[PDB]
């Protein structure tokens, strides 16, 4: 489950 | 006891964080009988310049009338990039050549310091979302995006973690992140595993906060209770330390392709990630195992 918690940091790059 | 110096003046030009330059001149004893030079403290200090300055050599013997190449070398490290980044300090300062038994002379340093999103705090980077030198975010982009490579390009990379990266490479990465928002970092997954590396030991408060440290070390044979210290941090210091457990247990999952284990994760990132101000740094690495495992 690493991408989705990755996904959700990555909002506003 | 005389000297004679090719320049007095020096002048360090875009100075930028782990980057080196040197300024060289040229000493000549032009007295008749020979002399010690030696770079000494200016009216009470304890050190002839400031920690990213340097002198080699710093002293020496001058027949009359031998010749010698003084570098004056800048290196901002880990230990000054922070003030320098705040402008606490800028690249000024005086050195005070200094003869046995004779004259001083004044060598004046001057320059500039180009700031770096390394050496700057997780509140600050959280704060701005455009490059240092082009709602807050949850992590930093800077991590953000060495870690998005490192996730996009070397789950399957032998040895991450445990190889060096390359030292041009190092520096594109940070001017890069220093300056841009890129579609891709530049360097081998050595290079920007390292920059991650560089950039956790390079933030002026540590992952988790100096404070909570010591209780971190009490708490680390009770998970729950280890947890529990890890709410203790600010937001953007526990969404860091949950980002990276979180990518490290991803990596854990490829360890037979990348090498990354248990014992490597937990010697290499507990320094990093939980730096104090023995067996202390048993009770550590059992704190940080506790998350990966």
């Amino acid at each position: 489950p690493f991408a989705r918690l990755h996904e959700c940091y990555g909002q506003e790059i | 006891p005389s000297l004679e110096l090719s320049r007095r003046e020096f002048v360090f030009e875009n100075v930028k964080f782990r980057q080196l330059q040197k300024e060289k001149f040229q000493i000549s004893n032009n007295g008749q009988v020979p002399c010690h030079f030696s770079f000494i403290p200016k009216l009470n200090d304890s050190q002839y310049c400031k920690p990213w300055l340097r002198a080699e050599p710093f002293e020496g013997y001058l027949e009359p009338n031998e010749t010698v190449d003084i570098s004056l070398d800048v290196y901002v490290s880990k230990d000054s990039v922070t003030i320098l980044n705040s402008g606490e300090d800028k690249i000024e300062d005086i050195l005070v050549l200094h003869l046995d038994r004779g004259k001083d002379y004044f060598l004046t340093i001057s320059g500039n310091y180009l700031p770096s999103c390394f050496g700057t705090s997780l509140e600050a980077l959280c704060r701005m979302k455009r490059p240092i030198r082009e709602r807050p975010l949850q992590v930093p982009k800077e991590i953000w995006l060495l870690v998005d490579h490192l996730f996009k390009y070397a789950c399957h990379q032998e040895d991450l973690f445990q190889t060096p990266g390359m030292q041009e490479e190092l520096q594109q990465i940070i001017d890069c992140l220093d300056t841009s928002i890129p579609e891709t970092i530049p360097g081998s997954n050595h290079s920007v595993a390292e920059a991650l590396l560089i950039f956790l030991e390079a933030l002026p408060e540590p992952v988790i906060c100096y404070e909570l440290y010591q209780r971190c070390l009490d708490s680390a044979y009770d998970p729950r209770i280890c947890r529990q210290v890890i709410s203790q941090l600010p937001r953007c210091h526990r969404n860091v330390f949950r980002y990276l457990m979180a990518f490290l247990r991803e990596l854990l999952k490829f360890s037979e392709y990348n090498s990354v284990n248990a014992n490597m994760i937990a010697t290499l990132f507990t320094s990093l990630l939980l730096r104090p101000p023995p067996s202390d740094r048993q009770r550590a690495i059992q704190f940080l195992l506790g998350f990966l495992l």
